[PDB]
């Protein structure tokens, strides 16, 4: 996991800082390890060793656990940090399902980690008392009840909260408050009848104290993968299929976790019944819409089952396969061209099949099938069962068949995809620090005309700020401005790929 | 036989293809927007903890008026081990 | 004015560390990268090719010629070592025992090893200990892997996770579907009965359907060895800061400078003595391109693991000239003084 | 060299080593063995721990770190094959004192 | 095109004087001209 | 100018056992560190005093004297606003060549900063009229040797008036 | 006493001696240079300077014979000299 | 030269066992010691050939072969000394260089060897 | 047929001009024939009824296009369309068919439709980093690194 933890260091660095980062990548590679030994390895003093293991923990970036001798360990959670580059595309959620009151939430929420439901709404007040003006003044009142929705949609989840330490053994307190999560008050939120009017920052006791907060990265992931199956539903069939499979996971969301195979039996009436009204849409047409998808080649959804009329399920696994598998053959597709995304198709839907066989089923010519099935070869894209006649394994006397494993190739692109983001990281910070006397130049520059903007502007500081030797030099301002969006927007693009990718893995991860 | 090459391969080989155009719409502008409005609040947060500067030269009259003064958020003890109290 | 630089410093070594260098950082210490699998030039006055074997930018073997590289003499020229790229990787085969031993130690999924958390955690503390020795590190090895060879099944994700052996020469297989006297599995079963393409169109695939156990490649067990987590590799008693997994698997090779392989220009003919090791670095730049030829022109699967397991028993001749395993058909015909051989000896 | 004819000098043999050894003579033998018959100067770097040429490093494409240092001229022959055969000694200087 | 002659004259290693009392030479089919001489001591 | 703690392994060779140590290593010192320029810490002109004498040791190979002598030396290292006062020893059009007294050629001041009445015109022109003071601003070091300087900073010139010269 | 210091009667065979010492140039100078040599390049394990063989082999004075103290010229000097006031500070 | 005096007077003269260069006027050495390759590697390094280590050799047709072969019997079974062999060699390889005599019949080529 | 002749195998050289011509004019018919089922709107299950083609429509279809002289068997097409299918822009379903126009399965008969991929191009393909072929030489520090990247220079040009 190099790339992993190159990726992580990378996120660390431009995110909290260099004296975390070091700390952070030292915890990932190291697994769980005491304080005193982390401040030994690291070489650094004690109290920025704190200070990092603080400010790790507040965004639950790390947790610690208790052992012999009452010793604590603290141990780095690699996708946890990883997670954290979707932060834009939660927040995008969130604001397109809600209003963007739920979106300053969620923002505050991943930028605090931790935080109380007074402090959060006072925050959001804080925040849009600029967005709004004419005088007016907002009330905590709708940012309680979009907190709420998000707290019963299961978007943000109470963090782990420690006991009562006066009821659990009271007296010699232990080294770590052993923070335990109760399911019960998950998502429950405490009343809170306080109100008041957020402060227009002129720059001129708590009653939730113990309860705090968190975005449940779980949902976002549930809504994304749902989202995902729903677009390639549409572009397969139609966007009837679509919105029937859109009412139906969002009826599944509650009924069913966010790990099983099948999700729970839904009926055709419930289902129809539930259905928004702005469809013009008969029993009879759902169900031939139902029983056209479970005679679907993809096996999206099945029947399991007769009772209740139209009884229907939805396959998770199936579908997160046929995703992943549709990403794979289009990046095969992309990196090679048609011929070989044809031959790539080819030698998937065949278990085992040979040279010979292939140039018969894909109708290609000879010296080109066989370099595109050596070129994705050497990418670890096919595997070869090598079915010997001897145990001698020669090669003049065994057979070879290729054959295309999914978890490897996905696992591997999955590498790929970290190490190009982690490459893309660094080619931004790369263009940044090389023109930062430029960047300096156009600061100052633009801060002459920043000061003095109200209060002593006078006209004369206008006609010499294009003056300066910066005015040629405003071209490679704007490419280096237009090559970072074009970066951040790959990274977000392939950020999509990713979760798409690791949703495919740990479907098929049992924990066993 | 394979001929023998007088100039070893480029460190960049040319490809006929190349990478697909980025998506566009409002969606990634508001991606590319989001993103830049977090990096650029996330550094002045007191979670962004800077290197602590070293070597400084002298103490000056100025200093109290550049004194870099911000709010220090105070980490809740009791969900953290006491091993962290500075 | 001047900026102060030490001119001299009475430095000592003071304790030599040993390991192994990745790809990147193996490209980084070469200087050029010699592709013709040639010595000298077509000229009658025997000048060395550019960019090939036996180059003067790589050290100086002769009195009269000077190194590229750096403007000095023979008598004061250190040499400069070269990188050689493969088409396909090859087992190393000094490190080809720790390859078998780190696939026995992870799985071939998940990329984690057979070890359970409280284990885990008892071999942590066991080897935080200070002071541990090489002996210490050997019998805590040989326990460590008693300990996951005994167990079958995945901690981890649950895999099936078969014995693994060295079968013929160089090559590694995993039994992942082994004979089960008792009653059978279904993923064995599933996998077996996933062959009715081959079955079809081959009948010997019938009776030769069994012992076909997963043949690990270069290609695979790189690929395994890339995605390992850095939290298992102090487990594997090896030191990350010395080296990685995946640098033992091998795609590039050392070639060494001319000061290891002196070139003696017998003028009573148009003759120059040179090594073995250079001979045997010809041979496998002549395999990289015979093998880039049959790509190129698209051979059979058949010749093109023959040329691959030739190339990997050549760079292991070219490591130690001396094997077991070397079968009468493909072996040297000539004694050769491969690197083993040159360190050992009288 | 070897032979007589081929102008060779005599051959200090294991057994003569040992009886150096048992006499404690470091520093006779330390002239014999490393400044008389095979004494070179090399350079390394502080920092990777490799070997360089002319006072820099090819490696770090740096020169701060780099320190020349003497050595038998055969221990060196001897790191450069095992850097050849991917077996790397990272040689980690340090001050005489 | 013109040849190039370099000289590769086989001299008298030894550390005491030396006399010749006989040098023959030969010829054999090859055109080799082959020349001894006898130091004597 | 400012004292820095500095550590040095000092070679004595034995023909000079006869001076006292205490005056060969100080002689030493000062001709190992004259007219140089310590990485980011600046310009050192000469030893100041000797505080650690630790043992002299003598090596098995060279035989001569060595001492780790600990001991603090004068650097010129300004803190980003100390006042100078140098003289003219040339000018540019970008900028005036400007040398501290008999210390060093180092002051580039950029004619970028004071008010809109600056024009070099290569005849020697200091500054357009409406012992000269500077104001450092920033260092800056950078290394030398790159194959087989490092402080000149940057000067500010504020309105301070300059009653006594334009 | 050497051979019995262990706890166990170890033979001056390779196995005993590779058991009683640890510095990895000798073992390999004496009998299975390449099985050894891989053994530590996979371990990592870096191999000091103390035995005599390695010293032989760096070209370093041994810690045995003369090498084992160290010497001190007798020079005229004066420990911890005065110090210049300092008038600023 | 002299780096001196600058006389160009250096001369090559056999030491006690040792080579080294000397100029005759101030009696200054420029360079000594001189590196020679050892007979116990010497056996056991194997010699290369530019015909050899060029590519050459290999393009060498099954008919140049039956050629080449010819010649060598031809000259053997007249019991000819190996230069007499070497020297007919070489001038087979140099007429096979031109078009129009590579590509004719067996009996142009016996009658080549012959000639 | 198969150790000599063949409609592809002609001359013993390969015919790639008629098989892409081929498979580009079917790919054509069969994305019009379903543009018509979409724009009838009348029943799903009819529009996709008539968005199905079935092997001997399309090749009676080709033959009276008439591009290739040599005559085109119903395995031929049917090979055709297979290799369609494998490119992943067709969908072919096996209906029980007793006894029609077609007959060539006993018993059943394949229909063919247009069908329009799963997925847009994912993120990574709109990336040098993705694309490279001396991806795995990739070294922060080296001779390629990402900062002299001359593929993501000529990319952020484009
Ligand atoms: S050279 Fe640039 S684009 Fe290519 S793999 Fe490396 S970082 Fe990615
Ligand atoms: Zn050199
Ligand atoms: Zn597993
Ligand atoms: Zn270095
Ligand atoms: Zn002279």
């Amino acid at each position: 996991t190099q790339a992993e933890i190159k990726l992580c260091s990378l996120l660390l660095q431009e995110h909290f800082g260099e004296i975390v980062e070091k700390i952070g990548v030292h915890l990932i590679r190291t697994g769980s390890q005491p304080l005193r030994v982390i401040a030994h390895d690291t070489g650094t003093s004690l109290d920025q060793v704190k200070k990092a293991l603080c400010v790790l923990v507040q965004h639950n970036l790390v947790s610690y656990q208790v052992h012999k001798r009452g010793v604590v360990e603290y141990e780095a959670q690699c996708s946890r940090v990883l997670r954290m580059l979707r932060y834009p595309r939660y927040i995008y959620t969130t604001k397109t399902l809600y209003s963007d009151t739920g979106e300053l939430i969620v923002e505050e929420l991943l930028l605090n980690g931790k935080l109380t439901m007074s402090a959060v709404v006072k925050k959001v007040a804080d925040r849009l008392t600029e967005t709004m003006e004419d005088g007016k003044t907002m009330d905590y009142a709708e940012v309680s009840n979009t907190f709420v929705r998000l707290a019963d949609t299961h978007f943000v989840q109470r963090c782990p909260s420690v006991p009562t330490t006066e009821n659990s053994d009271p007296g010699p307190p232990p080294p770590a408050p052993t923070l335990v999560i109760n399911e019960k008050d998950m998502y429950l939120v405490p009343k809170l009848s306080l109100i008041g009017k957020g402060k227009r920052r002129r720059s001129s006791p708590i009653p939730d104290d113990g309860i705090y907060w968190q975005a449940n990265l779980d949902r976002f992931h549930q809504h994304f993968r749902d989202q995902a199956i729903v677009s390639a539903v549409a572009n397969r069939m139609d966007q009837t299929s679509s919105e029937i499979v859109r009412t139906m996971l969002r009826m599944s969301e509650i009924t069913t976790s966010s790990s099983a195979p099948f999700t729970q039996p839904l009926s055709s009436n419930e289902i129809f019944r539930s259905l928004p009204v702005g469809y013009n849409i008969s029993k009879q047409v759902l169900d031939q819409y139902l029983t056209l998808l479970a005679d679907d080649p993809l096996e999206f959804v099945g029947k399991s089952g007769d009772s209740g009329g139209g009884m229907y399920v939805i396959n998770l696994h199936k579908a997160l396969a046929s995703l992943a598998t549709a990403t794979l053959e289009s990046v095969v597709q992309e990196r090679f061209g048609s011929r070989c995304a044809r031959i790539f198709r080819l030698v998937l839907q065949k278990k085992h099949i040979e040279q010979k066989q292939v140039e018969d089923f894909a109708m290609i010519p000879a010296k080109e099938a066989k370099d595109m099935l050596y070129k994705m070869l050497s990418e670890n894209f096919m595997s070869l069962q090598e079915i010997p006649k001897t145990p001698d394994h020669a090669p003049s006397r065994t057979f070879y068949l290729y054959t295309v494993n999914i978890l490897s190739a996905a696992r591997m692109l999955l590498h790929r995809c970290y190490k190009s983001i982690a490459n893309l990281i660094e080619r931004r910070q790369f263009e940044t620090k090389e023109n930062k006397r430029l960047l300096e130049k156009s600061q100052r520059v633009e801060a002459i005309i920043a000061s003095m903007q109200a209060t002593g502007a006078e006209e004369a500081q206008l006609q010499e700020i294009e003056e300066m030797i910066t005015a040629p030099e405003r071209q490679q301002l704007e490419t280096l401005k237009r090559n970072v969006n074009k970066l951040d927007a790959s990274e977000i693009q392939v950020d999509e790929t990713i979760f798409l990718l690791e949703s495919y893995i740990e479907c098929t991860m049992k924990r066993q | 036989l394979p001929d023998v090459v007088l100039k070893p391969p480029p460190l960049f080989p040319d490809t006929d293809y190349k990478p697909v155009p980025l998506k566009t719409g409002e969606g990634e502008e508001y991606m590319l927007a989001l993103k830049q409005e977090l990096r650029e609040t996330m550094k002045r947060m007191p979670y962004f903890i800077e290197t602590p500067e070293e070597r400084q030269d002298i103490e000056r009259y100025s200093k109290r008026y550049m004194k870099v003064y911000k709010e220090e958020w105070i980490p809740d003890w009791r969900r953290l081990p006491r091993e962290m109290m500075p | 004015k001047e900026q102060f630089r030490e001119t001299d410093v009475a430095k000592k070594i003071s304790h030599i560390c040993f390991g192994m260098k990745s790809p990147e950082e193996m490209r980084q210490q070469a200087h050029i990268q010699v592709v013709s699998k040639n010595l000298y030039s077509q000229d009658n006055q025997h000048a060395p090719l550019l960019y090939g074997v036996l180059d003067h930018r790589m050290g100086t073997s002769e009195k009269d010629r000077p190194c590229e590289t750096c403007g000095k003499n023979l008598a004061d020229c250190l040499g400069h070592y070269g990188y050689i790229d493969l088409e396909l990787p090859c087992f190393h085969v000094g490190y080809f025992r720790a390859v078998i031993g780190i696939l026995q130690m992870i799985c071939k999924t998940c990329c984690h090893i057979m070890l359970s958390q409280e284990e885990k955690k008892q071999f942590l503390d066991y080897l935080k200990r200070p002071g541990l020795t090489y002996l210490q590190k050997r019998g805590l090895k040989k326990k460590i892997s008693d300990k996951c060879r005994k167990k079958n099944i995945c901690h981890h994700c649950g895999a099936f996770n078969g014995t693994v052996k060295k079968c013929g020469l160089l090559k590694i297989i995993h039994e992942k579907y082994k004979t089960n006297k008792k009653v059978v599995d279904p993923i064995v079963s599933n996998f077996l009965q996933s062959f009715e393409t081959a079955i079809e169109h081959n009948k010997e695939v019938e009776p030769l359907l069994g012992r076909a156990q997963e043949n690990l490649n270069p290609l695979v067990v790189l690929n395994l060895f890339k995605r390992i987590p850095a939290e298992d590799v102090p487990l594997l008693l090896m030191n990350p800061e010395a080296g990685k997994p995946s640098d033992l698997i091998l795609t590039r090779l050392l070639v060494p400078p001319l000061c290891i392989r002196p070139s003696v220009v017998s003028d009573l003919k148009s003759g120059t003595n040179e090594d073995d090791l250079t001979m045997k670095l010809t041979e496998i730049i002549f395999l990289n391109d015979v093998i880039k030829k049959h790509r190129i022109s698209g051979a059979k699967t058949q010749m093109i693991m023959e040329d691959w397991d030739f190339l990997q028993l050549q760079c292991a001749l070219y490591i130690n000239s001396e094997l077991s395993g070397i079968p009468l058909n493909m072996a040297p015909k000539k004694w050769t003084r491969g690197f083993v051989q040159r360190l050992k000896g009288k | 060299t070897e032979g007589r004819s081929r102008d060779g000098g005599l051959r200090l043999g294991e057994m003569e080593r040992d009886c150096l050894i048992g006499y404690g003579a470091s520093m006779l033998l330390l002239e014999r063995l490393m400044i008389s018959s095979d004494a070179f100067e090399v350079d390394v770097c502080g920092q990777c721990g490799l070997l360089g040429y002319s006072g820099w490093c090819h490696y770090c494409k740096s020169s701060c770190h780099v320190s020349s240092l003497r050595i038998p001229y055969a221990c060196k022959l001897l790191f450069q094959e095992l850097q050849s055969m991917n077996i790397i000694p990272r040689l980690k200087l340090s001050k005489y004192n | 095109q013109q040849p190039q002659y370099k000289d590769v004259p086989i001299t008298y290693k030894g550390a005491t004087d030396s006399y010749i009392e006989k040098v023959m030479i030969s010829s054999n089919a090859e055109d080799a001209f082959l020349i001894k001489m006898l130091l004597r001591q | 100018f400012v004292l820095v703690e500095m550590v040095d392994t000092v070679r004595i060779p034995p023909w000079q056992f006869e001076r006292k140590l205490n005056d060969s290593i100080a002689e030493e010192l000062n001709k190992k560190l004259a007219n140089k320029v310590v990485y980011n810490v600046g310009l050192c002109i000469c030893l100041f005093d000797i505080t650690k004498l630790e043992d002299a040791y003598v090596f098995p190979g060279d035989g001569a004297s060595h001492t780790k002598v600990h001991f603090r030396c004068v650097v010129f290292h300004p803190f980003l606003d100390e006042i100078l006062i140098g003289k003219i020893k040339g000018c540019s059009p970008e900028g005036v060549h400007v040398s501290l007294g008999f210390f060093d050629d180092i002051l580039i001041p950029p004619e970028s900063l004071q008010q809109p009445a600056k024009f070099d015109e290569a005849e020697q022109v200091w500054v357009w009229e409406y012992g000269e003071e500077i104001r450092f601003r920033v260092v800056d070091e950078s290394f030398v040797d790159t194959s087989p300087y490092t402080l000149v900073g940057s000067i500010s010139e504020p309105g301070l008036g300059l009653l006594s010269w334009w | 006493d050497l051979m019995t210091y262990k706890g166990e009667v170890l033979g001056i065979t390779r196995f005993g001696l590779a058991k009683m010492k640890e510095s990895v140039l000798m073992l390999a100078s004496f009998e299975k240079t390449a099985d050894h040599l891989f053994d530590a390049a996979y371990f990592g394990q870096k191999d000091s300077v103390c035995g005599v063989s390695e010293c032989i082999i760096m070209g370093i004075p041994m810690n045995i014979g003369t090498g084992l103290f160290k010497l001190l010229h007798k020079a005229d000097r004066d420990p911890n000299p005065p110090k210049r006031p300092l008038i600023f500070d | 030269r002299c780096p001196d005096c600058g006389s160009t007077e250096l001369v090559e003269d056999s030491h006690y066992s040792q080579s080294q260069l000397v100029c005759s006027d101030c009696g200054c050495v420029v360079t000594e010691g001189v590196l020679t390759t050892t007979f116990s590697d010497e056996g056991n390094l194997r010699e290369v050939t530019y015909s050899r280590s060029t590519g050459e050799n290999e393009q060498v047709s099954r008919s140049q072969q039956r050629g080449l072969r010819r010649v060598r019997d031809l000259c053997r079974v007249l019991q000819l000394p190996p230069t007499f062999e070497d020297t007919a060699v070489a001038y087979y390889q140099q007429a096979y260089r031109h078009s129009g005599i590579r590509a004719a019949r067996l009996q142009k080529k016996e009658v080549l060897v012959g000639c | 047929r198969s150790v000599t002749g063949g409609a592809w195998y002609s001359d013993q050289d390969f015919e790639s001009e008629f098989v892409e011509v081929l498979n580009q004019q079917c790919f054509k018919f069969l994305q019009s024939k379903a543009e018509t089922a979409r724009e009838s709107k009348q029943n799903p299950m009819i529009q996709r009824n008539s968005s199905f083609a079935s092997s001997h429509e399309v090749w009676k279809y080709i033959c009276e296009l008439g591009i290739s002289k040599v005559e085109l068997s119903m395995e031929d097409i049917e090979t055709i369309l297979n290799t369609l299918i494998y490119d992943g822009k067709v969908e072919m379903t096996i209906i029980a068919a007793k006894e029609g126009t077609v007959g060539s399965v006993d018993g059943h008969m394949k229909l063919y439709r247009a069908v329009n991929p799963i997925i847009p191009p994912t993120g990574l393909v709109r990336a040098p980093c993705g694309l490279c072929p001396v991806f795995d030489d990739c070294h922060e520090g080296g001779e390629i690194s990402p900062s002299n990247c001359i593929y993501m220079t000529e990319w952020l040009e484009f």
